[PDB]
This record gives structure tokens, sequence and C-alpha cells, in this order.
């Protein structure tokens, strides 16, 4: 009998979900088909409307409390809710009926963990995160733009076996993929220790595979397994690929300024 | 009731609600109205989300903008960040080197393949396949099935496909369906044999595994799919092949090509013979409904020249046509004040006079949610929508005040039409068209014993099948083109030049202190515009015009249609409360709402 898991849409771009599908261990087939009951997601279900409706009511009667919520985007406040409408009403709504009898809430992506990209400046839509809308559950953030597949399949894989929360950060994400900063094991680490940086791009200095601080590489104070797990099963990540981190697991890297403005204190580093 | 371009528009039947639409990206409404029989006679198509990225922008740097409208949709992921650094590039008068270019035009195809092939197998199949009807289905004959539909795919055995059979048995007698819960199985709508559907849902499985292999193209080049990295001036994966440290080297680009080959193999062996074979089916069923505006009006900018910033050579032409008359390509200038233009009527925004649609160059966004009086519920509690004022988050863009269909198939309309007035870069869209009506009409029928049909490209394209077909056949059709584009890529590295980024004008104290740029990208659901205004080196304004804004659109000023609405049209349904019918049609245009609105 497999764990039923809601996955519910708020305000997001469907990344988070298109990453999951990404995961080669283990595949998302496997997980769909043999792991989890992925009982409500509007992406890939097949019912619509009313019966699409009617889903939810039944899993949460019959698994009361033995369900895992799991949100990708958040809820906007503004518009009266109306920004974000799921059968005529406000995406909020829905949030906290579903949220109220689940076992465990995970929040998909910097989105649903912090605000994501709805919520840089002005945040016209006032898009919240969920753990600021729900603050009687215990919820796991898994944050990145989108997480990599692996961490988001291995926090569901680790859910299942264990029936447990993994142990969380301060800020509620995962130690067993979040504990490390990006330039902790960053392949280019050697020459940011001896001062070889990329100045222009595609300078001398790019086509060697130097340091991209000074391009406004976020990997100093950027949270997440992109340098050692890395991406698409382990086939690059961002600055293997020659762009700088842009911070995009971390809570509100919208509005840190530039991506290609460098951190200052380098010493600190 | 009144009447509109051809459609005869009447509200007096049975309202039915679809919300949500899902299978679809992000969030829609759809009400529709049916007569006596189950005809559709009017469509009301709703975005349901906003975010306002385009509010967001403002005041940021130009530089930056990609990223931040990547983020407007992570299943079209790169289209945006493309259209994004081509419109700061065309601001700044900036031109990226050769290689740049190459690396962004295998990006963009990749995401095209990527994307039309899991959007047929994971969102629209489930519209055509009864998976319940694949469980008594004969194993061998789904063999038998397998190997004319497509004789060189060599996963055609009993065995495997009564394994695959077995296991999705287990997991119905589970009790736990899953994504199969409360499906519409069993509908007189479904007209597939048995052998058809678990052939169909065998691949299904297929293209789930499959289908992340492909994106390590993405990874390669801009470092994670979703959300690749980009950069206005070039690309920042850097080459060297001797002279393992840099992003780009032969290695990563044998790696790159083995992706492209699988690639090729995919949609020539699985995924053009399903549609091709589903397609003549359901048209052998009579199911030629959902072709909306495609019978008239149809638009797209054009993509992928062979030859760089050059539009003649548009491997995909655009332009405009007009009331079924596929004999004049109207140009489309997206510069023009005068042609692309959208409307706020029936949205919910505010301009200073609703009555004009404002190009985007002078777009604006204000958010203005309100409600019409003959609307059934409240504001926050909506069981009837009111069309008759504004109705959806999705803006109503309109080419020279005319309604137009875009995507794929208004893409492969256009370049029949071009091919057909001598345009030779169009010749195999046109080829791959009439191989596919030959198909259609004459070989897949013959082989499996049904009559034959002698419907034209005119009559045929301009249906859901049609709409299916065109976007299968352009998967095909960039899988050959970024195969070429790697050739192209690796010989320009190895005749010397390793260059992949222009910074000439990087800072911004080289910049006209004022400045406008446009960037279209044939995004896989049409046309895409992104119009940049900058003024002191920060973001001015900046205007997304979507593909799903086009066809989501809700009423104009003058009460026109938009293409889901026109698609519904005249569809019966065999149970007004299984929405079959209308999740049949509306996939059938990839709807994604994220986009929409943005
Ligand atoms: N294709 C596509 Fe997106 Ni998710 C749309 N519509 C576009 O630019
Ligand atoms: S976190 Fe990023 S990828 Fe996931 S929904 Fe939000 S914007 Fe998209
Ligand atoms: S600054 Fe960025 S590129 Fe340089 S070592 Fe740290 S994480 Fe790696
Ligand atoms: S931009 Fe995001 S994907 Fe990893 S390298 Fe930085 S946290
Ligand atoms: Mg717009």
């Amino acid at each position: 009998p497999r764990t039923p898991v809601l996955w519910l849409h708020g305000l997001e771009c469907t990344g988070c979900s298109e990453s999951f599908i990404r995961s080669a261990h283990p595949l998302a087939k496997d997980v769909v088909l043999s792991m989890i009951s992925l009982d409500y997601d509007d992406t890939l279900m097949a019912a619509a409307g009313h019966q699409a409706e009617a889903i939810l009511e039944e899993i949460m009667t019959k698994y009361k409390g033995n369900y895992i919520l799991a949100v990708e985007g958040n809820p906007p406040l503004n518009q009266d809710g109306m920004s974000c409408i799921i059968g005529g009403r406000p995406f909020i709504e829905q949030l906290k009926y579903v949220a109220k009898d689940a076992k465990a809430i995970i929040s998909w992506g910097s989105c649903a963990s912090w605000g994501g990209v709805q919520a840089a400046k002005p945040n016209p839509t006032q898009a919240t995160p969920v753990h600021k809308v729900i603050t009687d559950k215990p919820i796991i953030k898994v944050p990145g733009c989108p997480p990599i597949a692996e961490v988001m399949t291995g926090v569901i894989t680790y859910m299942l076996t264990f029936d447990r929360i993994p142990e969380l950060d301060r800020q509620g994400r995962p130690k067993m993929f979040y504990s490390q900063r990006i330039h902790d094991k960053c392949y280019r680490r050697p020459h940011f220790d001896a001062g070889q940086f990329v100045e222009e791009w595609d300078d001398e200095s790019a086509r060697k595979g130097f340091c991209l601080y000074k391009m406004g590489c976020k990997g100093p104070t950027t949270y997440n397994a992109c340098s050692t797990t890395r991406w698409n099963e382990g086939t690059s990540f961002p600055i293997q690929s020659g762009h700088g981190c842009i911070g995009c697991s971390e809570d509100g890297f919208w509005d840190k300024g530039s991506f290609y403005d460098r951190l200052t204190g380098i010493s600190q580093f | 009731a009144y009447a509109t371009q051809g459609f005869n528009l009447d509200d007096r039947g049975r309202r039915i609600v679809v919300d949500p639409v899902t299978r679809i990206e992000g969030h829609m409404r759809c009400e529709v109205n049916v007569d006596a029989n189950n005809v559709i006679r009017n469509a009301v198509s709703t975005g349901t989300m906003w975010r306002g990225l385009e509010v967001i922008l403002k005041g940021r740097d130009p530089r930056d903008a990609w990223a931040f409208v990547e983020r407007i949709c992570g299943v079209c992921t790169g289209c945006h960040a493309l259209a994004s650094v081509r419109a700061v590039e065309n601001a700044l008068d900036i031109r990226i080197p050769k290689n740049a270019h190459l690396i962004r035009e295998i990006m963009a195809k990749t995401l095209q393949v990527h994307d039309h092939a899991v959007h047929f197998y994971h969102l629209h199949a489930l519209d055509w396949v009864d998976v319940m009807s694949a469980l008594k289905a004969d194993p061998k004959r789904t063999s038998e099935l397998q190997q004319l539909v497509s004789p060189a795919h060599p996963l055609s055995s009993a065995g495997y496909f009564r394994d695959i059979q077995n296991r999705l048995k287990r997991f119905v007698e589970s009790g736990q369906l899953g994504p199969f819960m409360n499906g519409y199985w069993g509908s007189k709508a479904y007209v597939l044999p048995p052998e058809a559907n678990l052939m169909a849902v065998t691949h299904y499985l297929e293209a789930l595994d499959l289908q992340k292999e492909w994106v390590k193209i993405h990874t390669i080049f801009g470092g994670k799919n979703p959300h690749p990295n980009y950069l206005v001036g070039g690309v920042p994966c850097a080459i060297n092949l001797d002279g393992a440290s840099a992003p780009v080297n032969m290695e990563r680009l044998s790696f790159v090509k083995a992706r492209i080959d699988e690639i090729i193999e995919f949609n020539k062996n699985v995924y053009v013979p399903d549609v091709l074979a589903i397609g003549t089916l359901y048209k052998q069923a009579g199911w030629l409904y959902g072709g909306g505006l495609a019978a008239t009006n149809v638009l797209d900018y054009g993509e992928y020249p062979n030859v760089a910033y050059n539009k003649s050579t548009d491997q995909l032409p655009g332009g405009a046509i007009l009331n079924g008359n596929w004999d004049e390509v109207f140009p489309v200038d997206p510069r023009d004040s005068q042609q692309v233009q959208e409307f706020v009527s029936h949205s919910w925004y505010k301009y200073a006079d609703e009555s004009v649609g404002l190009h985007p160059w002078d777009g604006v966004t204000e958010p203005n949610y309100v409600l019409g009086a003959n609307t059934k519920g409240t504001r926050t509690r909506i069981e009837q929508i009111d069309e008759s004022a504004k109705y959806s988050w999705i803006k109503s863009p309109r080419w020279r005040g005319h309604a137009m269909e875009v995507g794929p198939l208004s893409r492969y309309i256009l370049a029949y039409a071009h091919a057909r007035s001598g345009n030779k870069y169009a010749e195999r869209p046109k080829e791959q068209l009439e191989y596919s009506a030959q198909m259609i009409n004459s070989a897949i029928p013959k082989a499996l014993g049904l009559p034959e049909t002698q419907y034209t490209l005119k009559q045929l394209l301009p249906s859901t099948i049609g709409r299916t077909l065109a976007r299968a056949l352009e998967s095909q059709y960039c899988g050959e083109m970024m195969h070429s584009d790697w050739h192209d890529l690796v010989a320009n590295i190895r005749a010397g030049d390793t260059a992949t980024a222009n910074v000439d004008k990087w800072d911004p104290a080289t910049w006209p202190l004022q400045a406008k740029g446009v960037g279209t990208v044939a995004a896989p659901r049409g046309a895409l515009g992104h119009w940049i205004r900058i003024k002191d080196g920060r973001i001015e304004n900046y205007q997304c015009v979507v593909p799903t804004t086009w066809n989501g659109s809700p009423r104009d000023y003058k009460g026109q249609i938009g293409a889901f609405e026109a698609s519904l049209m005249n569809t019966p349904m065999v149970n007004p409360e299984q929405p079959v019918e209308i999740l049949r049609t509306l996939h059938s245009f990839d709807p994604c709402l994220a986009c929409s609105t943005h």
C-alpha cells in the first residue's frame, strides 16, 4: 500500500515538476508506479474539473494523516487570492484545506520555500511562501530553482523508507543535501585559492576554467548539492558549463543585486 | 448570441465548467455551452494565474533579464531566455559569434523535441488512449500492430508487451490508480482497439525514461535542465579542444552528438509513427473537429535561419495567412506598431483607453481583477464566469486587428504556403506533410484493412488531428536540423574559431543611454516575443507576448474569439459532464498557462 502524494500547484513555472521527472536514481517511472501513489497532480492526472476535485476529498478521508502534501509554487495574497484560481476559488483555500490532514508537507523549490521569482520586488501578487501560510504542520524545504532531480526523489525516497522527515537545518532544509555550499567542493576552487579569475566572458581565463567569482558567482553563499551530485545524472552544473552560480537555492536570491555583480569581501570566502 | 469569424456563438444552452483543466502547464478554467444535442456552441477560455514578471523586471539590469523571464516557464525552459538575450542584443546592436548562434540553435531544437514528445505522451495521449482497454489487449497482435506501425523500432516482441501489460494490471489491481484515478475510461469517445492502446501506453513509459537523456544537451551547454544558463552577447560555455578544463571540448560535443542521434531515432521510430497511426484511426472514426482558427488565420514570426541574422533563410519561414488563403503570406514585422497589439477589453488589466490594442514597446501591465455583473457566484467563489466583461489573466494579442492561431500547425501551414510560392528553405516540412497525408489517407488504412480516404492537406490540417500531427512533424524536423547545426559547429571550431561571446558592449558604460529591442523565438507552442526598452542602463519597460497568450486569449474589443475558444466550437460531446473532447482539443494546442500570463 503506497503512500499517497497530493501534489498541488500554486503560482509556479512547472520547472520543479519537470526536474522531478528527470531523476535517474530512482526513475520517476518507478516512484510513480512502485513507491508512491501520485493521486493529485494537475500536470499528469487523467481527470479534470469536478472529477479531479473529487480525488482530493477521497484520499484525505481514506488516508487522513497518512499522505504527503507536496507543494509546487505558492499562494498570492493580493487580488483577493484570485491571481491563482483553482475551481473558481483562491489557491490559498485549497492549500489550507489539503494541508490540515497531511502527515508531512514538502515545499518544492524556491517558490514554495521562499517566494521565488514572483515574490521578487515589487511582488505584485503578494506571493507568499508555504511555511508563512501553513504554520502548524511539519514542512521540509527543498529549495533550488528548480532543485536537482535526485535531491527531489532522494527526499521522497528517504521519507518513504523511514516514514520520517530527514534531519533539517535551521532554515528547514534537509542536511543530507544542503549542508555544503557550492564553493566548498567546487572543482574551480584551486583557481579561486590562487586568485585565478575570469574577468570577461570568453577570455583566456574562461577557456582555462578559471574561477567565476569576479563574474558574479554566488557559490560562496549558496547551499546546494550542485558541485558534488551535479545535474541531470552528474552531467554538469552551472559553473562547469561556464556560468557563475546565481544563488538559486537561497532565500531572496532574485533581490541580492545583479547576478553578475561579484560578492564583496572576498577575504571572507 | 452573436456571430464572429464564421462562428455562431450562443450561450443559451447548458453551461458546463472545467476547472481545473488538467494535463496542461499552469492554471486554466474552461466553460462551454452546449445545445440540445451536446454540440458546443460557446467556449470561454480563462487564464487563472498571474505573477507579474513584466512588473518585476522594471528597473533591473537588462543583462539579468533572461534568468527572470526564463522562470516564466520550466516546460518551455530556455525559450524565454533566448528571446530575452535576443531582445537586449537587438537593443544594443550586439552580434553574437557563430558558435554561440549554433549552440543556441541546438539548445532551442533540443527543447522543441523534448517539449513536443513529452507533451504528446505524458499530457496528450490520455485523450486518445484508454489505459484500461490496454489491460485487455492481446500481447501477440500488439506486436503485429507494432511491426506495421513502425517496422524499424526494435522493441516489438509479445513478451515485452505482456511484461508491460502485467505491471499495469498489478498497478490498477492495487486499488491505487494514481494518475489514472477517476479517468474517463470506457467513454465511447475512445475509439482505439486494445492493441493500439497498449502500444501507446508502452511508448508513454519508454518516452518517460528517454526524455531525461535528451536534455543532457542543455546540461552540457547551459549547466542544468530545467533552466539552463544563457548570456547577453553569446554563451557561457567556453571552448577548448586541447590548448578537460573548459566547458566545451570534443568529448562533450561527441556526447551531444550521441544524444542528437538518439533523438532522431525516437522521432522517426516512435513519435511520428504513433501520431500517424492514432491520427489515422481517429480520422477513420470521423473525428476531424477542432480546426478553429487554423482554417483561416495563422501566424509565426519565422525561425531557424541557416545563415545567422538573415531571415530570408528561415527554415521554418513565417508570416501571416488570412481567410484560408494559402497563396498569400503577409510578412510580419514585430517592430511595426500597427501589427502586433494586445487588448485587455476582456482581460483583468487596465489601460488608459481599452478600445485600442497596445504594441508591446508601449505595453502596460496593471492588474485589474474585476468580475462582470452577470457572474454567478462571488469574487472569491466563481460558479459561472461572465465572458461579456473581463474574464482572464491572459491579454488579447491580435495582428493588424485579426485573431490568429499560433503553434507548430501554423508554422507547418506557413511552410507549406511558402514552399508552393517557391521558397526552397521549406522543402522538408512540405515533404513531411505530403508523406504524412499519404500515410493517413492510404498506406496505414491499407495495412490495417481500413477504407482509403482522399482528404487534402487543406481539409486535414485544420483539425485537432492535424494540430497534433504538425507538432510531431516539427519535432522530427528540429532533430534533423540540430544534427546539421552540430556539424557546422564542430567544423567552425576545427577551422580555428573558438569564440563564444562578444563582450564589446557587455559593460553598460558602452551602451546608448536609451534604446529599444525586440527578440522573437519560434517557441514550442508558437510565436514568442520579448520587447524591451532600456534607459540609463536599466529596464524601462519589458513586455512579453507568448504563444499561449495568442491561442488562449479572451475576446478582444471587437468581440473576436481566440484560437482555444474557436477550436472548441461546433464539437459534439459524447457526455456533456465528461470533458474528453474539450481536453483532446485544448491539449492539441499544448497550453502553457504560466507562459500565457507570465
Ligand atoms: N512554447 C512555449 Fe511557452 Ni511554457 C508558451 N506558450 C513560451 O514562449
Ligand atoms: S522554484 Fe523555480 S523552477 Fe520551481 S516553480 Fe519556482 S520558478 Fe519554477
Ligand atoms: S566562486 Fe564560484 S566558480 Fe569560484 S570556486 Fe567558488 S563556487 Fe567555484
Ligand atoms: S544557480 Fe542554482 S542550480 Fe546550483 S550552482 Fe547555483 S544553486
Ligand atoms: Mg505580456
